[PDB]
């Protein structure tokens, strides 16, 4: 019962400088985020970024190409350089009232598999999160899934920027109110 | 227990005074499922999401998981999805096609009408196959959008929906070729009562018009633009329907509001052109200046709430008085072009979506409001909904209906004054326009 | 209130109509822990759990936690784990060895028995701690199976049994041996409804012969075989009890199902050589050809069910009307060469703990059922138990009893029937053999 | 329903027995949080939490969310956390300071007092705010500690106290600078009912001096000493309030739980030198040789609970039958050396937080308890609760009111008589002292 | 008090290189059951795979010798490459409903600890882990444990095989309803 | 707004052999805790450790300075090694009710960013974990954070000692009954 995953050779391994200059970058940005340096962490995002978390379905495996939403489709974030810079003026804002008071997050970073591309200083990198969002009282959301980045070597503080950026999140129905933290 | 009486007392829409019981009591809540869920017309999507024979939506009706699919001769049907064997769930994933649906639990078949066609061992075990099929409810079609009632005695969708029909056209009516849903369909969940999110979409322009969507608006603005620039829109009107309890607000002739949220190609899609030009020919007969009419919410009661100008579709699914799911989508005109339906839809997810600048503010007030109706004093007192008592009337030289101001209480204490019907009144025979 | 009227309108034997609402409401799961769970015989466990002197198992009866302990006299006793003091768990650990409880609040101090012997500081506060221990539980064993139940006015475990014992003795009683418990007992939670678990045992072969575990079937055959060559059975029958809502179905002289369930070591072991000519002739005064029964369900109403020819025993603890957790152990035969043991620990971990290639089908089936139950319209009409329906004698030339074909819903209108008389009769005068 | 008669008999403190039911039952909570937290003196904290004006802390009166603010005026105001237009939280954050308080969700504005002085858009759509700000509770402080009632007929805060207040004072009134907050206000949750917490700190000194804090003491014992040189307190007393239902028990002359406890520093500062003949000098008019009293307990009923000699204080809120928050804080005398109050810190955190050595262990009682009164069996008897029946006597020598000896539950029969006389006397006529 | 692991020297460090492998191993395993790639997480499996998931108990601490069942006890797993066989039949089965629509899953993996055997290119690995099912609609289960396997180095396309797994999970019951998912 | 952080230069990377090393060392200061190791765990504590968990508030974003409780104030745990060493003998005791029957726990540490002081061999270190916990029949408290260390290097079996540690938790209110685990 084959699949034509089996004629492609493997990638290159990382090297373990590399592997760890990508996963220190992760790193890095975490603690951006979860100490909620929110222009910071925009500072870290490529002009060219589309930043998509697609929307994913129940389907029957014969039907499993449904799975996710469509390219023309509706996404639960699908956005540029210019749309995620109003995302920052709002949870930067003292008038918005979803993160002030601020949430509490964790973003736990593992399974971090890198690849090079054609081009040089650009690479594919492969994430697993669990995400710990923590808000007011009482309210605990978790949420876990996968990124897929383009990431490009820069003269940022932390040596990289987020070129690609997509979400696959394990859920289909959100159980959280709102996505009111980055991914 | 819930006399006529007591139900009654529920609301005043003389002193607008609500009883905050009404978003938290459990026993009033199962009522709700039977008389208001039971027998109202509620949203199940649109024609475009099941568009050739056997295509198919899982959805829900009130607590009630139910099936819509596509027929044959081009009828739709929707029918309960249960077995009713042993209970199992007969359609399994979230939408696709289908050519029959098995049941996984005891096999049990059916066709893509909701017929019982297939019972194993029928002949050796075993009665009529077609008394034993899932509930039907009956289906109905607004200009693309799919309704569906339980109730055979409930009037028809024309009737229910009756004079706020010229206000879903604005949004539904604009094209001969008809609007369409851009794919995919966002699911969240919020804990707190549908009623108040019902409520926002038909009454409510003043949390956007004070302080909920201050931030929201600043995402939406230029970059050197700060909130003090920003336009405060104060003009508009409000229409409450004569029956139903249905809703809508609109901004007139003050575009900021639609500008920020919806960007300038969509704004100028929307008031100036061939198209905004075509849409005012076609709501002709309405009398009704649509292209002043520059950012509209709306409800549909229960539960099918909707932004005319930005065209976001959602339906709340009621999960007890203390949650609900959200259901949302969005709609484009067949014919726009294909620039205006990329914006309607990075606009609506930048918007609208659980991540969306609008959509994290409206959720994180219904959340703390669900929180409070936990406490005894909490619920004690009465919710004031005084807001532009009596100031509403049929005249209107622009806008048909009960019209008023913007900021005001009317559609929402008419849309009250209609649940507290529905809760109270247990014959169509009374109920009915 | 739930009047006798009414309970006894929520099951119909004579049409096979069951409401709905009997695995929903709130107040009807209530009424069970006093009705049913209150006063039926409950399976704690087997002979062997507790084999020596202090040895002992936290378990539950309903909702009430229980501690079965072996005695000095080799009796067993059954005594709520709770003390009267201000109500603390007195066993704290899963199972082990005791020479004593203390309660660890204040001290309250116990003996194996269950018998408080010492209070701290008694003289200086205070009584007789003859009258202040745990309630005790009746116990009953049935060729190792130990059972409990509150209710001094029950009728003892062999008249409760009755004409059901034939049919537990299929496993049970194979040996002079005896049987004993694999060491283990798995435990997971299930969002569904105790008696959908208990029906099935029951009197559901039929899901087996259909849909449901057609991937567990394809898991157990031969690699180099598909499911278009596996053989699934559609001879046996099914049995009602006189009286209690017990019941068993199983197959005849067709092996298929047992053989990719069990496989061959165990299937031979089952049905041909010693061991089961031996089990043949110890049931010969039931005149049941043992041999030929070859995959069966059990269930002892309320909660205790089993699979014979697999060994697999459960015990439903309800959890309200939504959830339950499974306990779930192994029995062999004592004398039973180390590989048949061996062959039967490794199938049943394979096929029925949480992650069994049948298991997992099973309680899918039930959590679908279960949330759409949620639903206003999937309380509002009956489900059907019509299969089978008259179709039942007692006068069968191989097996006792009420005897039936193996897809049939006899059983299940028994259980349903006997589980309406013991939520309406209040007194065993009435509701006794 | 529940009716006066059912209510007076869940609680018999002649024979010395309580109903379990009381801690479980849905109804009878909804019931407490009418006919008890909504008409008692409940805690919110400390004047030293709200010193400047302005300053703010956002708590609980049951489930009512409520906010305390100082005044300008020096007085201290609680009102509901919540807006009376549509239900939203006024105040978003935990503590701090205002000049004013905005709803967010539609922007009516509140001063520090909880007047609403502005509604956006007044004119244009409307009503005298004056009458549409939130409910205000009644404010009464006891020496630092600041409570608040809901009921206007009900006694003030000194009658209500009545005879409890000496055994209040040996904690709160020691010196002529009063006490002050450490910093911090610890929250968590416990899977219990409010009733347990608050008894066992009204009348539990029994479950310290037998088996609960054996390994507290452990870790807080000398290093080269193991438990069977640590001191076995026994020596002590208990008080049972003349009305309210509040109760203190304390040990006297054996200083092993304390100096175990709070260490040598703390131990000696509040039994030798001039702090502590102050203390006693203070308290000369209650005649009680409080130097002598070494390790205490308080419950002021309901829910109001702390530890004299350590200092440590709490809060429960009720949520539900099932389920507690803990918010707990410490109190220092103000003038006491920077040495002492970093022990009461130190030693409170070591103790008494969610970590705490003695508080892991009481929470672990109380969550097995709950667990348990899920059982209907469970729930079938009566609890003891006859310790030293009989045996107070209201003349002592050193002690004012109600004395008996330190393992008795004298002042927990009162706390749950005074408690069945809330639920079942509507009027305070009756129920007043 | 002491105990009989203090006479014990520790282990030799794992090597930077080894390590990383080891690692990186793991990550693409979890990605291939995070992607229900069955048949080729299969391949990883020697053919004398012990695959054990013991059932844990509650004990007091004087009984601790009794917290997980034992050789000749039930299990939740207790796996042969053959009985992993029939069990990847029916996870990629169209009519197995468990799994028909399948479930979402993330493996997160870290704590990797690497000790090298006596015998060469084998290798005792220990690891924690957290397995996020999210099911259906609304379903969430969260698992953590930790497995202690022996892989070898191998010629497939990851350099490993999976020679013994143990599923060390903390649970005593199963807060979910099935395990049809594998770790 | 522009930030105080924009004059800081980036921190001087951790060499790879270091990095490993720190990692490894939590791997197996988890192990040691999650199974009850606690004499060897203790072992690990420096005799100069002062372990801290402050609490943690919701503040609007103006009162951000107070949104942890400070030097002088309540905080969850507090502790010298004395103090330390007392929970270890009532962590440890039979009649330590909480912990006997002990819970199941799992920590799952990442993120580990490693900083190299103005001494050597003295190590700030801030990781991210996830803390679950799972308690007798049903109980499970799942805790998120991240902790700041000073590691000393130690000629213990681990190779360092824990001198600080300050455990930053994504909580206000504490949603588990108790804090029985170490972290
Ligand atoms: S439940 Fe559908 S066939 Fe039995
Ligand atoms: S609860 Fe058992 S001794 Fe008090
Ligand atoms: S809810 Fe407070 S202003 Fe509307
Ligand atoms: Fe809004
Ligand atoms: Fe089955
Ligand atoms: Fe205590």
């Amino acid at each position: 019962p084959h699949f034509f995953k089996t004629f492609e050779w493997p990638s290159k391994a990382a090297g373990l400088e590399l592997q760890n200059e990508i996963e220190q970058f992760y790193y890095r940005e975490a603690q951006l985020l979860d100490h909620r340096a929110y222009e910071a962490w925009f500072a870290l995002l490529d002009k060219d970024i589309h930043y998509f978390m697609p929307l994913r379905t129940n389907r029957m495996i014969r039907e499993g190409e449904l799975e996710y939403s469509g390219d023309q489709d509706l996404a639960h974030f699908d956005e540029t350089h210019e749309t995620m810079y109003g995302r920052i003026r709002k949870v930067t804002s003292d008038v918005g009232w979803a993160e002030n008071p601020p949430s509490r997050t964790r973003h736990l970073v593992s399974n971090v598999i890198v690849k090079e591309t054609a081009t040089p200083d650009t690479f594919e990198v492969n994430s697993a999160f669990i995400l710990y969002r923590n808000r007011l009282e009482r309210q605990v959301d978790i949420f876990a899934g996968e990124r897929r980045d383009v990431l490009r070597r820069a003269d940022n503080n932390l040596g990289f920027s987020i070129a690609k950026r997509t979400i696959l999140l394990d859920a289909s129905t959100l159980l959280s109110n709102n996505l009111s933290m980055f991914f | 227990n819930w006399t006529p009486e007591a139900i009654r007392g529920l609301v005043d829409q003389e002193k607008g005074l609500l009883d905050p019981r009404i978003y938290a009591d459990q026993s009033l809540y199962e009522l709700e499922l039977e008389r208001v869920f039971g027998r109202s017309w509620l949203l199940l999507g649109h024609e475009s999401h099941v568009p050739e024979t056997g295509d198919f939506l899982a959805t829900y009706m009130g607590e009630d998981p139910v099936v819509m699919v596509r027929q044959k001769d081009k009828s739709i049907k929707v029918f309960l999805n249960q077995c009713r064997h042993r209970g199992m769930r007969i359609c399994r994933s979230d939408a696709g096609n289908a050519k029959a649906f098995t049941c996984s639990y005891h096999g049990w078949a059916y066709d893509i009408a909701g017929k019982l066609v297939n019972v194993p061992f029928e002949k050796e075990a075993f009665f009529d196959k077609a008394e034993w099929g899932p509930l039907q409810a009956r289906v109905a079609t607004y200009k693309g959008l799919v309704f569906a009632n339980w109730d055979v005695q409930a009037p028809d969708l024309e009737t229910y929906l009756g004079d706020a029909r010229p206000y879903m056209d604005v949004m539904l009516d604009r094209t001969p070729a008809g609007t369409v849903a851009i794919g995919g369909m966002q699911k969240w969940v919020i804990p707190c009562n549908w009623k108040f999110a019902a409520e926002q979409f038909c009454s409510d322009m003043y949390h956007a018009g004070t302080t909920t969507h201050l931030s929201g608006i600043l995402a939406g603005i230029p970059p050197e633009m700060d909130l003090s620039q920003a336009q405060i829109p104060t003009k508009g009107n409000q229409f409450r329907a004569a029956w139903g309890g249905h809703g809508s607000g609109w901004y007139v002739d003050e575009p900021g509001s639609l500008l920020a949220v919806m960007g300038p190609k969509v704004t100028q899609y929307w008031t100036e052109g061939p198209a905004a030009e075509l849409a005012e020919q076609r709501l002709g007969h309405t009398g009704m200046p649509v292209r002043r009419m520059v950012g509209q919410h709306m409800t549909i009661f229960p539960t099918c709430s909707f932004l005319p100008a930005m065209n976001n579709i959602r339906i709340w699914h009621p999960r007890g008085p203390n949650e609900i799911e959200v259901w949302a989508f969005t709609l484009v005109d067949a014919d726009a072009p294909a620039e205006i339906k990329e914006e309607y839809r990075r606009h609506n997810i930048r918007n609208f979506s659980a991540g969306g600048v609008f959509e994290q503010d409206d959720g994180e007030n219904w959340v703390e409001i669900q929180k409070g109706l936990r406490g005894y004093k909490a619920k004690s007192q009465p919710l004031n909904a005084q807001m532009g008592l009596g100031r509403s009337q049929t005249g209107h030289p622009d806008f048909p209906g009960n019209v008023g101001y913007v900021y005001a209480e009317e559609a929402a204490r008419g849309m009250y004054h209609h649940w507290m019907r529905m809760m109270s009144e247990p014959s169509w025979a009374t109920l009915k326009p």
